[PDB]
RNA sequence: GACGGAGGGGUACCACCAGACGUGGAGUCUGCGGCUCAAUCUGACUCAACGCGCGCACCUCACCAGGCCCGGACGCGCGGAGGACCGACAGCCGGGCGCGCUUUCGCGAUCGCGCGGGUGGUGGUGCAUGGCCGCUCCCAGCCCGUGGCGCGAGCCGUCUGCUCCAUUGCGACAACGAGCGAGACCCCGGCCGCGGGCGCCGCGGGACGGCCCGCGGCAGCGGGAGGACGGCGGGGCGAUAGCAGGUCUGUGAUGCCCUCAGACGCCCUGGGCCGCACGCGCGCUACACUGGCGGGGCCAGCCGGCGCCCGCCAGGACGCGCGGAGCCCCCGCCGUGGCCGGGACCGCGGGCUGGAACGCCCCCGCGCACCAGGAAUGUCUUGUAGGCGCCCGCCCCCACCGCG
C-alpha cells in the first residue's frame, strides 16, 4: 500500500527516541500501538497492522534494524547505520540524542 | 493515623511468600500490623497428554502452579505503611499490592 | 476491493502466545498457551509436576 | 462444607465446657457439649429421632452402652458437616462416645467404662483411617483400568 | 464471608507468563551474555528486571546504551511502564558450574567446526576445573553419518533420578544447525555442594567426639 | 427447635390440611396441568400436590429463618434426576413458576417479608408455622 | 547375545487361585476398516492403531466447487511528475467483488521493468533430523579405576549359599575399592503440637520391623501386639542399552526436493471431514418388583455467587452480592404384562447460542430392538471393585468422551 509519510515518520520517531520497535500478528487490536500518527484533519490514529510490518521488513533489509523473533513478536533494535538513516529522514543533527 | 489499608502478598513459592510475611511481622511492630491471613491456595492446574503425538498409551502430565496469597490490614497513615513495605526484606518474584 | 474483503471477521483467532498454533490453544486460565508448547515452557512459568 | 472456619458459632460458650471431634471419611462431627438436662440435639435435631430409620438405632448405640444415666445430665449441640448420611451417623457416634468420657473425669471407673464401650464397638473412639482413594489415568477408578481392546 | 473473584493471582499469572517471554527473548538475543535466569522486581509498577548472565559487558558498557535499548524494547513490547522497566544486569560466577553458559559455548564451538570429541571434553574439563562433581554431554543427530547417531561424552558421577536431581542437577539443551541439519547439544551437571541443600541419601559422620 | 421435634414429614402433611381447612394459600387450580418441574415424566397424581408443596415450602422458609430464600433456590431443594435418554441421568431442579406462585401467596398472608436478596419468613408467619408444629405433636 | 515344547530358583489380578463386575448379544454414541463421492484433509494397525493426535454450522482446515489480490523485500541496469505507482459514481456481467467491462474521474513517488536474490507453503519424507514422547521395562539391572585370567572375542569384581517388593541385604569369594538405577527424595493424606485466621492455613513431631514371643551365622522372617496410623497409604521422579515406534499437521524446530503471482502465499463464499450394502474397537442406556413412577425428607468433595418477575418448559428481561448433588431414607401407586420394563427414530410445536443449523434445549405425540447375550476375552483386592451423582478440559452452541 502507499504507506503514509505520517505513519513512516512515527515509526522512525519511536525508533530514534526509544531505540526499539516491536510487532504482533496481522489481526488488528485498534491497529499498531506505540505509533500515533495524525492526518491533518485526522484524529490521533494508529497505523494499520499491515503498514508497520512492510516498512520494518524493508528497513531490516536496508540495515536500519536488527530483529529477534520471540513468542510471535518482532524485537527490532536500532543499528548505528540506522541512526544515520532515521536522522537524515528526520533531518536531525548528530547532537540530537535517543533516550539512552 | 487510623486509615485502614488492605495489602495482598502473592508468591509462586510458599517459602518466598513466607519470607515477606516474616519480614512484615518484624517491621509491623512499629506501625501495629495485623496478624497474617493465609488464603486457600488457588491453583492453576494443567493436565496435558505428555505425548506430542497420539502414538502410545494415552498418558497424562499433571502440572500445578498453586498461587499463595497473604492478607494484611493496617489502620495506619500512608507514609507509615510505605515505611513498613520499603523497610521489610524484598525477594524477587514476590508481589505486594495495597488497596484503600 | 481486496482491501474491502481481506480478513473480514469470520471467527475468533486464538493462537498459543509462544508458538502461534490455532489447535489446542488452551483458555483454562489467562494462559493462551499451546498444549504441546506448554510442556516446553511450563518450567519458566513454574508449573511443576506433583 | 466440612471443617468450616468457625468450629461452632450458632452456639458459643454458654456452659459448653466439653468439646469433642468425631471423624468418618470427610464427616466431621464438631461437638459442643455442656452439662445439661441429658437430652442432645445433632444439627439442631433431636438425637433420639433422625431421618433414616435403620441408622437411628446405630446413632443411639454408644448412648446405652456408656451408661444412659451417665449421659443424662449432659446436653450436646454437635454439628456434622460434609461426609454422607452413613458417614455422618458414625462420626456423631464417635463424638458422643468421646464426649461423655472427657466430662466424666479420668479415674478407674471412667477407664472401666471406656474399656467396656471400645470393646463392644471397635473404632468407636478411633477415627476411621480409611480415606477415599484417588482415580489415576488408567481408567475410571483408583484401581480399575479401561478394557484392553487388542489384549 | 468473602467474594471469590480475587483478580490478585490473575495479575500474578500475567507477571509469570511475562517472565517466560522475557527469558525466550533474552536467550536468543543475549547469546554473548550467555543469559541464564530472569525475573521482575515489579514493585508498585517498577519493573526492575533481575537478570543473572555470564557477561553483561557485550550488551552493557557500550555507553550503557544497548542495555537501555533493550529496556525500552521490553517496556514498549509489553506496552507497560517506561522508565520503571529498568533491566539490572549481573555477572555469573563459576560459569563452569552453570549449565547454560557451558551449553552456549558448546553450540558455538561445534558450529565453528571444533571436533566433537575435544569440544565435549573441553566443557567436561570446565566442570572438573570448577570442581563440579560430574558433567555429561549428549550431542545427538546426523553426526557424521546419513543415519542419526548419538555421541555421549561424560566424566565423573551423575545422579539420574529422584526429587534431588531437580534441585541438584543443571540441564541445558541447544539446537545446533550445521550444514547437515539440526543437531542437539545437551549438558547435565550435578553438584552435591551447591546452595544450602544436602543430597538426602548421605549421612555425614566425621569425628569420634 | 420444636419444628425439629415434630417429625417434619408429619408436619408437612398436616400443614397442607391446615392450609385447606383454614383457607391459607388457596391452590391456584392452574396448577392442574403443570408437572413439578422438567425432571418429572409422569406429572403429580396426588391431586393435593400444591397444598403438599406449599406446606413444606413455608416450613423450609421457617427452617432457613433469617438466611433468606429465592424462587430458583427453592427449586434446587426439590431437584430430581432426569431420565429417558441414552445419555446418563443428570439432576434437574424444578420449574420456577409453581414455586414463585407459592411464595407470592405467603407474602399476602403475612408469612413472608422481603429481606436482602431473597424473601425470609415474616414474624407473624414464624409464630403460626411453629405454633402448628407444637400443636400437632 | 537371541531362543528351547531344556532343567533350577523365583515373581506379578498388565498372571492365574477363590471370587467379583463385565464386555462380546440389542438399540444408540464415538473412533476405525470398507466404500460412496465435487470434496469425504489426514496420521496411526498385536501388545505399544482403533472418545487416539483436548468438542468439525463458519473459522479451524490441511480438502473441494468457484473466485480476490501481494504480503517478489532489499540491491544493479532500464523506463517514469502531468504523471511511476493507483482507486472509482451509474449501467452491465456476476452469491458477491471497479472481478471484469462500457464509461471518465481521481491518485501522487509511497515506484514499475527485468535481474541478483528473497519470502511464505498444515506440500512430501519422522527411512535425512533436533526436540518431545511411546515401548522394551509396573524390569532390576547398568557400568568404572587398578589388579588377576586368556592369542583374542571376552571374563573377574557383577556370588550355582541364603533373604527382599527390589544387584534388598548378609556371610562369602582374584579380586579390591567406587558409582548409577531401587532406596532415599518430593507432593497429597490420616493423628499430635504451636503459630495464624478476609478463607481452618504456616512450620515442626510421630513410626522405627523400635518393642514382645519365637525361629534365625546373618539377612531377616512368622506370629503378638501396643499404638489415627505397620512392616509397600496413594501418587511424582523414574537406570543402562536401544527401537528405522510415532509426530516435518505444536515448534524464526529442521536437511533436502517440490509450489511460488492463475502460489501449496493469503483472503472471500458455499459445501466437506458428520455421506452409508457393510466388518470391527471404546463407551452409554436397557433388558424391570434388589424395579420403575408420584410425592416427602436430605448428604457431598474437586472447589464453586445470586435476587425479582414472565413463561408448560425452554428460555428471557429485570436487578444484585454472594451458594451446594445424586444414591439413600419415609409414604403412595403399579402387580409380572414388552406393562405403569425400556427409550429408538420420526410427526409437529415452543425456545436458545448464534451473520448464520446443517448444533443444542424443552413440551405434546410416537413407542425401536433387548425378557440377561454364542465362541471367545477384559478389568479387579479397603474405603477396594462396583453402584451413584458433580466438577473441569477442548467449548459460539454442544459429552454418552477424557481429566478428575
Amino acid at each position: 500500500v502507499h504507506i503514509p509519510k505520517a505513519v513512516y515518520k512515527a515509526v522512525y520517531a519511536h525508533l530514534y527516541e526509544n531505540a526499539s520497535l516491536a510487532l504482533k500478528e496481522y489481526w488488528r487490536v485498534g491497529n499498531v500501538p506505540g505509533i500515533t500518527y495524525v492526518d491533518e484533519n485526522g484524529k490521533l490514529c494508529n497505523p494499520t497492522y499491515l503498514h508497520v510490518n512492510c516498512i520494518m521488513q524493508s528497513l531490516e533489509s536496508r540495515g536500519v534494524v536488527k530483529d529477534t523473533f520471540a513468542w510471535r513478536h518482532h524485537y527490532y533494535l536500532l543499528t548505528e547505520k540506522g541512526e544515520q538513516f532515521i536522522r537524515k529522514e528526520l533531518d536531525l543533527t548528530d547532537d540530537v540524542l535517543p533516550t539512552p | 493515623m487510623h486509615q485502614k489499608y488492605t495489602i495482598i502478598v502473592v508468591g509462586k513459592d510458599l517459602k518466598l511468600v513466607e519470607r515477606y510475611v516474616k519480614s512484615i511481622v518484624k517491621e509491623g511492630r512499629a506501625f501495629g500490623i495485623s496478624g497474617p491471613c493465609r488464603a486457600p491456595v488457588r491453583r492453576l492446574t494443567i493436565t496435558t497428554r505428555k505425548s506430542p503425538c497420539g502414538e502410545g498409551t494415552n498418558t497424562w502430565h499433571r502440572f500445578e502452579l498453586r498461587m499463595y496469597k497473604r492478607t494484611f490490614w493496617v489502620t495506619c497513615g500512608g507514609n507509615d505503611i510505605s515505611t513498613i513495605l520499603s523497610k521489610t526484606v524484598v525477594i524477587p518474584g514476590i508481589q505486594v499490592t495495597v488497596e484503600v | 476491493m481486496r482491501e474491502t474483503e481481506f480478513c473480514t471477521h469470520i471467527a475468533h483467532k486464538r493462537e498459543c502466545r509462544i508458538c502461534g498454533n490455532y489447535n489446542s490453544v488452551y483458555r483454562k486460565y489467562g494462559l493462551f498457551i499451546c498444549r504441546r508448547c506448554f510442556k516446553e515452557n511450563a518450567g519458566k512459568i513454574g508449573f511443576v509436576k506433583l | 462444607d466440612l471443617l468450616e472456619r468457625n468450629d461452632i458459632e450458632v452456639r458459643e460458650r454458654d456452659k459448653y465446657t466439653v468439646h469433642t471431634l468425631g471423624k468418618k471419611k470427610n464427616s466431621v462431627a464438631v461437638a459442643f457439649v455442656k452439662a445439661g438436662k441429658g437430652d442432645i440435639l445433632v444439627n439442631n435435631v433431636p438425637l433420639a429421632l433422625v431421618r433414616p430409620e435403620i441408622l437411628r438405632t446405630k446413632v443411639s448405640e454408644p448412648i446405652m452402652i456408656l451408661g444412659e444415666s451417665l449421659f443424662k445430665g449432659l446436653d450436646m449441640n454437635i454439628k456434622v458437616a460434609g461426609g454422607g448420611h452413613v458417614s455422618q451417623i458414625y462420626a456423631v457416634r464417635q463424638a458422643i462416645s468421646r464426649g461423655v468420657l472427657a466430662s466424666v473425669k479420668d479415674e478407674a471407673a471412667r477407664s472401666e467404662l471406656r474399656a467396656k464401650l471400645v470393646s463392644y464397638d471397635r473404632q468407636l473412639v478411633v477415627s476411621d483411617p480409611r480415606r477415599c482413594e484417588a482415580k489415576k489415568f488408567g481408567g475410571r477408578g483408583a484401581r480399575a483400568r479401561r478394557q484392553k481392546s487388542y489384549r | 464471608r468473602r467474594d471469590e473473584e480475587n483478580v490478585y493471582y490473575s495479575k500474578y499469572l500475567n507477571d509469570c507468563i511475562m517472565e517466560a517471554e522475557l527469558h525466550e527473548f533474552f536467550s536468543r538475543e543475549l547469546v554473548d551474555a550467555g543469559y541464564a535466569s530472569c525475573s521482575l522486581c515489579r514493585t508498585i509498577d517498577s519493573i526492575c528486571v533481575i537478570i543473572q548472565c555470564a557477561e553483561p559487558e557485550v550488551v552493557m558498557g557500550d555507553n550503557h546504551y544497548r542495555l537501555h535499548k533493550i529496556e525500552y524494547l521490553l517496556a514498549g513490547r509489553f506496552m507497560c511502564d517506561p522508565k520503571n522497566f529498568n533491566i539490572w544486569v549481573d555477572k555469573i560466577i563459576k560459569r563452569g558450574l552453570s549449565a547454560e553458559i557451558m551449553v552456549d559455548n558448546l553450540r558455538a564451538k561445534l558450529e565453528e567446526a571444533m571436533p566433537i570429541r575435544r569440544a565435549a571434553y573441553s566443557i567436561i574439563r570446565t566442570a572438573m576445573r570448577a570442581g563440579a562433581a560430574g558433567c555429561e554431554v549428549i550431542v545427538a543427530g546426523k553426526l557424521r553419518a546419513q543415519r542419526a547417531r548419538a555421541n555421549k561424552f561424560k566424566e565423573g558421577c551423575l545422579i539420574s533420578t529422584g526429587h534431588p536431581k531437580r534441585i541438584f542437577l543443571a540441564e541445558a539443551t541447544r539446537h545446533i544447525k550445521m550444514r547437515q541439519g539440526v543437531i542437539g547439544v545437551k549438558v547435565r551437571i550435578y553438584n552435591p555442594n551447591i546452595r544450602g541443600a544436602v543430597m538426602p541419601d548421605k549421612i555425614e559422620i566425621g569425628a569420634f567426639s | 427447635s420444636s419444628v425439629t421435634r415434630v417429625p417434619a414429614d408429619v408436619f408437612i402433611n398436616s400443614f397442607a390440611a391446615h392450609l385447606k381447612n383454614r383457607g391459607i394459600i388457596k391452590c391456584p387450580a392452574f396448577t392442574d396441568y403443570v408437572k413439578t418441574g422438567v425432571s418429572r415424566q409422569y406429572a403429580p397424581r396426588d391431586a393435593d400436590w400444591f397444598y403438599i408443596k406449599a406446606a413444606s415450602v413455608i416450613r423450609h422458609f421457617y427452617i432457613s429463618g433469617s438466611h433468606s430464600i429465592g424462587v430458583a433456590g427453592l427449586a434446587r431443594k426439590y431437584s430430581s434426576l432426569q431420565k429417558g435418554k441414552t445419555t446418563p441421568h443428570h439432576t434437574k431442579r424444578a420449574s420456577c413458576k409453581v414455586i414463585r406462585s407459592i411464595v407470592s401467596q405467603f407474602l399476602g398472608q403475612k408469612l413472608l417479608i422481603a429481606g436482602e436478596r431473597g424473601r425470609h419468613i415474616s414474624p407473624n408467619g414464624r409464630k403460626m408455622v411453629e405454633d402448628f408444629a407444637e400443636g400437632l405433636q
